[PDB]
């Protein structure tokens, strides 16, 4: 996660990094919580 | 109501745009048939592709870039040229607008360069009508810093045409071929982006013996002499080449469609170094009256550089004081400051 | 030294970033660099090639450089770069 | 897809006939047209046939379960069902005016410059064909001829350059001038 | 239905079409052209393409979705 | 009559709000970053996704035209690749990282032998960001740069610091060896972003050690 | 004395597929490149068939071997080489033409002036008083 956008601090839309893919602006699943999930941290994204 | 229409005429287009697709950028590489082209992708594959019905075929020349469709792979519209400042050359640097009059004292000298370049490249009416190939190419000799490189700029800023400024020590590379590689680059380069002025520093590195690094130079001006005058296109760009010792150039540098007109430009003419100082320090804020035969005097060997270093420290002087120019005093530690610490 | 030259274009760079990263985490930590002239030749313009990617990777290394103590071993001195083995991060 | 998946069984639901079925706009850019049918299997019928059809003969008609189809899972989770189209007249009819021509075309004399053209560039290519016609004839090498005719066939001379192109321009001959003598029949 | 055949033959020459290079023959009616994609391909070759073109270095067209030597 | 334009109102209000459901509901996430590289006249933007691959697109799509400039950062969808929404700079966080502001005082007491070269950065540098007005009189244009050539260990790193701190300053530091990120199109958007918010900030210096990494 | 302005006639009035190159840029550095450059040029004559390649300014390139002590003298042998195998060797070149022009003719390596390499040996003198009335009557 290279930037949090944090649009409203209730949708943040946060921008990651799949490294050799692309670069994409993304949300949480409701699984994770949105603390848990800070700048520039290594975060785990589904393929869809 | 009113304002409402109107952002939801925007909506129903934002609606309508929602629908639209992309298209590859694409270029254009050859034309098998009236209708078949091989187009390749910016980064991707080549595709053997046809052209929509509501597009000229002759539009689409080798070059020509394309957004074709990304389904049916399609061209669908033809593209002008991509543009962003990835060139490599110095073509995108600007002379910058600087008059005949900026440089000062050098007015025959200016006529003949006038004469030898800006007549091709304005009116070559009078060169065919006499039946002359136009001349291309002026050789400008005298002390470092005496303003040849002005002198080539303010020629590049009045006829409007692009400029490139090269030093020609940096071009003798160590590896071999590379430096004649660049002068190569270099003329191609003039071929595309024309008329072209090919300002060329000191040459007496390129222009004027056993061994490898002295037959490189050999080489490397042989390519020079190539480029110049010889095969493919005689085309129409011209070279302000400059030197600093006229003796060293070699015979064949020095022809009429070989980079004739040994123009002398001397250190600031005894004359010109009273214009210089008017043209370097009018727009320097001075109410108080000059002496300037006397700074002229003080001035003995001065280059055209050193007038406006003068000039810049005098306005340092000011700026390390009250902040307006009043007095003869700066302009002599000025001049004796540009004297002794430039030296 | 051999890892820290990589095939693709700035993963020795990488590599030695979170070398220094994982030495910084620990407390106390040595660096030794056996054979620097792998990843310490003398600075030179050779853009057309990957050379110029060793010379990046050595770039970002003396970056890094300049408690951490770090080591290195050469038995030729003289083709390392001058910036390297000046008294600032040598 | 699996997605695709939960979305086949979600209309099961309402009825356990409820077809899917998938169309790919751009393999179907030809007379072919991909598309193919499908109903969800019951994960709760393997202890069964899967396919659990009966007394036919029309299973490996019309299709062969395709390769591309068969990893993503057939038989398995869900199973192909034959596609069959319902074309009845005073719909074809109506389909045919796409290439239709019209009464104006068939009488058409065509360009009679380019007709020219092109007749005198087939009969040059016909001259060199039977140049190279006349080559091979009269080389009639016997060393095993039956085997000399198989080990030259490169789509050449002897035959598919021959009167096929006899055949496209004499057609187009015979055409030109039964359209032209009608026309000066029929126009005054 | 021979011209119907000739027809659809002639049809899977339409014009999306990938290049890539004739890099070897197999055997006939088949090759090992790379695409210009970035892979390289053991394809099928039409009947109607003159086999003396397909000199190993033929920037040959190649089907966009079946990706064969047409 | 009032009653008339009330119920227009209420039928435009609902038609805006299914056209602003069907905007919502065709946004969705995630968008491809992509950077646009110019805008063609002939309403039509040409797109370079992170992907590296462009894509033209016919119509800008669901944002407002003169918004987006060359090299705007954007989210577009990721099979239309359609602009959807701008995206914000914010000038990253490791932009901001570089604005240093515990200076270690390299006051000129600290160096030495360096005096006519201390002069010569105060008068390139120092005066025309504090004391401009008479530098505008003059008409004496201040050299926007100055590049430290010298040996290693000269002092050139303690010289730009030095004149950092006596000197006020935000002191925007971009060292070269940092600007080279196997990421593409990144030290590019650094560069770009440590402009753009040295033009943000009260009066700065932008300073790079080390030009070489990208100066070759 | 107008061995390249023969040369741009020869091009001008040529049907074959006529190819310039300069002695300078088959020079290139990346070792591999210049001997590849010249194959490259053979072959595009090879294909091209009737060709015509015009090499102007030989004695870069093609000055007498020697016993090279460095890569830069051995890469410039190696482009001389491949310039002896090419113009004739173990591949016959059918319908390629060379013109060659050398303003020394006496560097040049002997196994490059054989009459299997480069038959002709063309002078091209200074004009005498005969020749220059014609130069002068077609400039003027
Ligand atoms: N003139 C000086 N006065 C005081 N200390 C100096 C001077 N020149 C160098 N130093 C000291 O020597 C060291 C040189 O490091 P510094 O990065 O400042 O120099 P540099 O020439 O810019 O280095 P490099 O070119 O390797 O980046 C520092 O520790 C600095 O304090
Ligand atoms: N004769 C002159 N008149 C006015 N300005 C001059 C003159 N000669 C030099 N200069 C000043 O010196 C600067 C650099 O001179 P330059 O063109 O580099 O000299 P040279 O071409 O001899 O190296 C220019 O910006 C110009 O303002
Ligand atoms: N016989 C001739 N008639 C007219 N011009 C000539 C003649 N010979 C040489 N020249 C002139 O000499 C110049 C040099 O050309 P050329 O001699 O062909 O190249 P090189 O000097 O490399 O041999 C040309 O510009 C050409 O105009
Ligand atoms: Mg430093
Ligand atoms: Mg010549
Ligand atoms: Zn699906």
């Amino acid at each position: 996660c290279t930037k949090i956008i944090n649009a409203d601090s209730e949708d943040p839309k946060y921008i990651i990094n799949v490294k050799q893919f692309a670069k994409f602006v993304v949300d949480l699943s409701d699984q994770v919580a949105p603390t848990d999930i800070e700048e520039g941290m290594r975060v785990g994204v589904d393929r869809n | 109501l009113k304002e409402l229409t109107k952002q939801y005429e925007k909506s129903e287009n934002d609606l309508k745009a929602l629908q639209s697709v992309g298209q590859i950028v694409g270029e254009v590489l050859k034309q098998l048939t009236e209708e078949k082209f091989i187009v390749k992708a910016t980064n991707g594959p080549r595709y053997v592709v046809g052209c929509r019905r509501q597009l000229d075929k002759s539009k689409l020349k080798p070059g020509t870039r394309v957004a074709l469709d990304m389904t049916t792979l399609t061209i669908m519209r033809y593209l002008p040229r991509e543009v962003d400042p990835l060139v490599y050359n110095m073509s995108h640097e600007d002379p910058g607008n600087v008059s005949y009059s900026e440089i000062g004292g050098l007015s025959e000298q200016i006529r003949e360069l006038r004469e030898v370049i800006e007549l091709p490249l304005t009116n070559p009416e009078l060169f065919q009508r006499v039946g002359i190939i136009p001349p291309k190419g002026c050789l400008l000799y005298g002390p470092p810093g005496t303003g040849k490189t002005l002198l080539a700029r303010a020629v590049a800023s009045q006829l409007d045409c692009n400029f490139l400024k090269v030093v020609s020590s940096s071009i003798v590379d160590k590896y071999i071929g590379e430096s004649a590689r660049l002068i190569r680059e270099m003329f191609n380069y003039a071929r595309d982006h024309q008329p072209c002025i090919i300002f060329m520093d000191e040459i007496d590195a390129i222009g004027g013996e056993g061994t490898s690094a002295d037959r490189e130079i050999q080489r490397t001006l042989m390519e020079l002499l190539n480029q110049m005058d010889g095969f493919d296109t005689l085309h129409r760009v011209k070279m302000i080449m400059a030197t600093n010792r006229p003796d060293t150039l070699d015979p064949a540098l020095l022809r009429p469609g070989r980079l004739d007109r040994k123009i002398h430009i001397d250190l600031p003419n005894e004359q010109a170094r009273l214009d210089i100082l008017k043209i370097h320090a009018g727009p320097i804020t001075k109410h108080g009256e000059i002496d300037y035969e006397a700074i002229v005097k003080l001035s003995d060997g001065f280059n055209g550089a050193d007038l406006r270093n003068v000039c810049t420290e005098a306005g340092m002087f000011a700026i390390r004081a009250d902040h307006d120019f009043v007095v003869q005093e700066d302009f002599m530690k000025a001049v004796r400051k540009v004297a002794d610490s430039k030296k | 030294g051999s890892e820290l030259v990589q095939k693709y274009v700035g993963e020795g760079a990488r590599m030695v970033r979170e070398l220094f990263e994982m030495a910084r985490t620990k407390k106390a930590c040595l660096i030794f660099f056996d054979e620097i002239d792998a990843i310490g030749g003398a600075r030179f313009d050779d853009g057309a090639g990957g050379d110029n990617e060793v010379q990046r990777t050595m770039l970002e290394l003396i970056n890094q450089l300049d408690n951490i103590k770090v080591l290195m071993a050469t038995n030729r001195p003289d083709t390392l770069d001058p910036a390297l083995m000046r008294p600032g991060r040598l | 897809s699996g997605v695709d998946i939960n979305t086949q069984q979600s209309f099961e639901a309402l009825s356990e006939r409820a077809v899917a079925v998938v169309v790919d706009p751009i393999q179907s850019v030809k007379g072919k047209v991909v598309i193919d049918a499908f109903r969800l299997i019951n994960a709760n019928m393997m202890v069964l046939g899967h396919e659990p059809r009966q007394t036919t003969s029309n299973l490996g008609h019309l299709n062969k379960p395709s390769i591309q189809a068969l990893i993503h899972g057939l038989n398995r989770h869900y199973y192909s069902i034959t596609i069959n189209y319902r074309k009845n007249e005073l719909e074809q009819k109506m389909l045919l005016n796409l290439h239709k021509k019209s009464w104006m075309e068939g009488l058409t004399l065509q360009d009679y410059s380019e007709h020219c053209k092109h007749n005198e560039s087939v009969v040059k290519e016909m001259l060199e064909l039977a140049k190279n016609y006349n080559k091979a004839v009269e080389e009639e090498d016997k060393m095993t001829p039956e085997q000399l005719a198989i080990k030259n066939v490169g789509k050449q001379d002897p035959k598919r350059h021959l009167e096929e192109h006899v055949d496209v321009l004499m057609t187009s001959n015979i055409v030109q001038c039964l359209a032209a003598m009608l026309d000066t029949v029929v126009f005054k | 239905e021979f011209l119907h055949a000739q027809e659809e033959v002639k049809r899977i020459q339409s014009i999306p079409l990938v290049i890539g290079q004739f890099l070897e023959a197999v055997d006939q009616n088949t090759a090992i052209v790379g695409s210009t994609t970035g892979s390289n391909y053991y394809v099928r070759i039409l009947s109607t393409i003159d086999r003396e073109l397909l000199k190993p270095n033929a920037s040959v067209a190649l089907h966009k979705h079946s990706n064969a030597l047409v | 009559e009032v009653l008339r334009v009330t119920h227009e109102l209420q039928a435009m209000k609902d038609k805006i709000k299914e056209n602003s459901e069907k905007i919502k509901v065709n946004k969705t996430l995630p968008y491809l970053v992509s950077n646009v590289i110019e805008l063609l006249d002939v309403k039509c933007a040409v797109i370079k996704t992170s992907t590296r691959q462009t894509y033209f697109l016919p119509v800008i799509g669901l944002v407002d035209a003169e918004k987006l400039k060359p090299g705007d950062l954007v989210g577009v969808n990721k099979d239309s690749y359609l602009i959807l929404e701008t995206l914000p700079t914010e000038y990253d966080s490791r932009v901001k990282a570089m604005e240093v502001d515990e200076r270690p005082t390299e006051q000129y007491s600290d160096i030495g032998g360096l005096d006519k070269q201390i002069q010569e950065l105060v008068e390139a540098i120092v005066l025309p960001m504090n004391h401009k007005e008479k530098f505008e009189n003059l008409g004496i244009q201040p050299p926007k740069g100055v590049l430290m050539y010298g040996p290693p260990g000269t002092g050139k790193t303690l010289l730009a610091r030095a004149c950092a701190a006596q000197t006020k300053a935000t002191f925007l530091k971009l060292a070269g060896p940092q600007l080279v990120q196997m990421f593409i199109g990144d030290g590019a958007k650094l560069v770009r972003d440590a402009f753009a918010l040295a033009k943000e900030k009260a009066p700065s210096i932008i300073f790079i050690d080390e030009l070489d990494a990208i100066g070759t | 004395c107008g061995k390249t302005m023969l040369a741009k006639a020869v091009a001008h009035h040529t049907t074959a597929a006529f190819i310039r190159v300069v002695g300078s840029e088959f020079v290139q550095k990346y070792l591999g490149e210049g001997p590849r450059m010249v194959r490259d040029v053979f072959r595009l004559a090879k294909e091209n068939a009737p060709a015509i390649i015009f090499i102007d300014e030989i004695d870069a390139i093609a000055t007498k071997r020697f016993d090279a002590q460095t890569g830069a003298d051995r890469e410039v042998q190696r482009i001389l080489l491949e310039l002896l195998n090419q113009m004739d060797g173990f591949d016959q070149n059918v319908n390629v033409k060379v013109i060659m022009a050398t303003n020394r003719a006496d560097t040049l390596d002997p196994a490059l002036l054989r009459p299997g390499r480069l038959d002709r040996k063309i002078e091209f003198p200074l004009p005498d008083r005969r020749q220059k009335r014609l130069i002068f009557s077609t400039i003027t």
